[PDB]
């Protein structure tokens, strides 16, 4: 039970780490592609 | 602070081509494709006008039309860049 | 809730997702690490 | 160009791996910096 | 592939991962996009509807044959935006 | 016509009534390219 509780509140959804981890190459970007990231993800949470 | 070097060389073996490549698929796009006109006054023209104080009107007018216009103070280092806005939304914005 | 709001404002605002208090906010869209976030929210000289 | 009298068919030899025409990380679209390597690819000031 | 034996590689774990460095099959692409703006249909034919009683107003006077001054597009996120015509001030109102 | 109204103008008189003078027709590209009657001012305007 308390290792489920463990795992549980440590998971991020996979909505948003999917699609973060299509960006990995140099993971310090410009304050552009950040943006388009982020309407990405707006998009990729609703729709599934 | 050593650094390491190493020259090479290359050349092209083939006689018509040899090598091709093709767009294949669309990540995200990255410039929205919005409404961010342009303005001319960015630019130290020729023959300006002859009373300074309609060049001032204009000015001030066509700059409280569009968020892309120049600051005021002319700075000395570069040249008359735009307002650095606090956040950014959709991607570096296209200039129509 | 109910929020006052002019009977002017556009419908192409609420066709699609959008934000009640008309100013889109929030600390994603910080832009560097030196901004203020209370710029984006309440500084109105600025464009949304 | 150089070779307007020279080359035949140069619409491949031009229209390849041309560099940036403005940059890519600043919030709005600017010319292009003297030092920036990226390249893209053009289809349309190919053909004008 | 076709009838040629070819490898098929993709170097992005193997090499380029974990490191400063971008990958250099992601390439840019660069379209332009034009779009007339109050255009006036300069006919009689052509300023035509479909159907008798398409889009039809209740007030006397249709506000649709007046001379259009805006355009309407979509962006990026796939929201309307639009572009009137004091869009053109900072270019049409300059001194030059 | 087939049914009340096609291409209906809001004018006094319908312009579709007049006698044509043109004729209409698509290009090698399928690009829309009119052929009207005062260009074959070349063959009736001659001394034959």
């Amino acid at each position: 039970d308390q290792l489920l509780g463990v795992l549980l509140e440590k998971a991020p959804p996979l909505s948003l780490l999917s699609p973060i981890n299509k960006f990995q190459p140099e993971g310090h970007l410009n304050r552009v592609a950040r943006a388009a990231l982020l309407s990405d993800l707006k998009r990729r949470v609703c729709a599934d | 602070n050593f650094t390491l070097t190493q020259p090479r060389a290359h050349v092209d073996l083939g006689v018509g081509y040899t090598a091709v490549c093709a767009t294949a698929a669309l990540r995200c796009p990255l410039t929205d494709m919005g409404n961010t006109a342009q303005n001319l006054f960015f630019s130290r023209g020729g023959v300006p006008m002859l009373h300074d104080n309609v060049t001032e009107s204009l000015r001030r007018i066509t700059a409280s039309g569009g968020r892309l216009n120049p600051t005021e103070p002319l700075p000395i280092f570069g040249g008359l860049r735009p307002a650095t806005s606090a956040g950014i939304a959709r991607g570096q914005a296209s200039v129509c | 809730e109910f929020v006052a709001m002019p009977v002017s404002t556009d419908l192409q605002y609420f066709r699609t997702a959008c934000n009640p208090r008309g100013r889109a906010s929030g600390m994603l869209y910080m832009g560097d690490r030196d901004a203020d976030i209370e710029a984006i929210m309440f500084d109105h000289t600025q464009s949304d | 160009v150089n070779t307007n009298c020279n080359t035949l068919d140069r619409l491949l030899m031009e229209a390849k791996a041309v560099a940036s025409q403005s940059s890519t990380d600043t919030e709005y679209q600017f010319k292009r910096p003297p030092g920036s390597t990226e390249m893209t690819q053009d289809p349309c000031g190919l053909f004008q | 592939v076709g009838d040629k034996l070819v490898f098929l590689e993709a170097l992005e774990r193997r090499v380029y991962q974990a490191t400063r460095v971008a990958y250099p099959l992601i390439g840019n692409i660069d379209i332009t996009f034009i779009m007339p703006m109050g255009v006036f249909q300069a006919n009689s034919m052509d300023r035509y509807t479909r159907h008798a009683g398409d889009f039809s107003t209740v007030s006397e006077q249709d506000p649709r044959q007046f001379p259009p001054q805006g355009i309407f597009f979509y962006n990026k996120d796939g929201i309307l935006t639009q572009l009137t015509l004091r869009d053109a001030m900072g270019t049409i109102c300059h001194s030059s």
